[PDB]
């Protein structure tokens, strides 16, 4: 732990800081150095440490995906062998991108999940458990697929059943919870009609919630509606 | 791609 | 040297395999490593170079603003005292900045400048010092603040006086070195008369030439004129 | 900020 001798608090005043710069590493490694001082994380806490790590991925996945395109043409009938480079600095992405994976799967293992009683943290730290076993599951090839496929899809599961029992409909958790379960089905687990349903059953049920929130609320469980409502556009 | 939060 | 192994033309290739990716510290990385194996750079990967580092530091030099602002209004009159940590975090982003400051001048000094003998490699270098000179007088405060500038004057001067000699006055090269020298006259020298006088003389000679040139060579030369205009328009 | 290049 590089970040052992900072006390926590000024760990969480750096990811801050970190944030506004747009220095989503800095701000990944001062919140892995919060998890670590042991204590449980509260709701902006959780919400820092997604952030981070979610910005990090992100890029690293915008980058594979380069890669990988240009490497697929490499391979197509007629193109010009350019050597081992293409298939090495994928490589050398993708294992960065696993690290990285492995990192947050790592702290949610010891011990954040453990350790969540409550509906917001249980539910919000197994949706993080699948997002990045899905993000695995994009890069994986080999006799793990399958295995890093239903990593994903049972913690998504034991956060969508905990969802429905805990958390009304328009929940912005539990909504981007369904959200990205619908698009693991859609992109990871080939099961359309699965995602299509997900996403359909999730808008309509939240809609009829929508009268109980105030405007805040409103503002903030419409938002990840129009997300799946995009999705829905997409894939109809 | 699909959105995802 | 991490890319000792690694042959020079691969190095190359992943440079701007990287660039493709927007993957500018690996960028950077593999180009310190190609300018390590001692042979001189040929035009385009001048360019891989000067444009790795150049993202690499913009980024860093935005953080560093988002973070000095942060930090001088913590010690405006009426802010409460938030402690020791926006001071470190701004210090943090300075030392990696200047440390890839160092890195790229160092390159330049070992051996680049000192075999650089036709006037689009030296001028360029020449450039390059003055620029990462300049970005270390932009965050520098103490005993040697002074020496950084004129450091920074004193390479962006010889690119000046070889670029009048041996480059016509819409050569690229030429144009982005009047273009960076007289932002450095503006913003780090206390000079703006000299800065927009730079600009200025600068912009007429080079529409006095364009009539040389083809209509590649035209749109190049005609975009940093319009630099230059956006900076005397900013300016006046 | 100014352009440079
Ligand atoms: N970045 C910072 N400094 C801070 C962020 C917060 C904070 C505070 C409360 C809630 C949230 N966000 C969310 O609960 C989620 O995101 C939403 C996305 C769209 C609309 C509503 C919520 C729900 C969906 C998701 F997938 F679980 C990701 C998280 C964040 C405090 S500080
Ligand atoms: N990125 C890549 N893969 C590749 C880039 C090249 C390449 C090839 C030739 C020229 C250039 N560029 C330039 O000489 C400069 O930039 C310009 C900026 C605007 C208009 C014209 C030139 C002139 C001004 C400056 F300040 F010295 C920076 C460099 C680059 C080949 S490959």
């Amino acid at each position: 732990g590089a970040m052992g001798s900072m006390e926590r608090a000024s760990l969480i005043q750096k990811a801050k800081l970190a944030e506004q710069a747009e220095r989503y590493e800095d701000m990944a490694a001062f919140m892995k150095g919060a998890v670590e001082k042991g204590e449980e994380l509260s709701c902006e806490e959780r919400n820092l440490l997604s952030v981070a790590y979610k910005n990090v991925v992100g890029g690293q996945r915008a980058a594979w995906r380069v890669l990988s395109s240009i490497e697929q043409k490499s391979n197509e009938e007629g193109s010009e062998e350019k050597g081992p480079e293409v298939r090495e600095y994928r490589e050398k992405v993708e294992t960065e991108l696993q690290g990285v994976c492995d990192t947050v799967l790592g702290l949610l293992d010891s011990h954040l999940i453990k350790e969540a009683g409550d509906a917001e943290s249980r539910v919000f730290y197994l949706k993080m458990k699948g997002d990045y076993y899905r993000y695995l599951a994009e890069v994986a090839t080999g006799d793990d697929k399958k295995r890093i496929i239903d990593s994903a899809r049972s913690a998504y599961q034991e956060a969508m059943d905990i969802s429905k029992k805990e958390m009304p409909p328009t929940n912005p958790i539990r909504l981007g919870l369904a959200l990205n379960f619908s698009v693991f089905h859609y992109e990871i687990a080939n099961s359309p009609e699965e995602a299509i349903s997900l996403a359909k059953t999730t808008f309509d049920e939240a809609m009829a919630d929508l009268h109980t929130l105030s405007e805040d609320s409103y503002k903030d469980s419409t938002l990840i509606m129009q997300l799946l409502r995009d999705n829905l556009t997409l894939w109809t | 791609f699909p959105a995802t939060v």
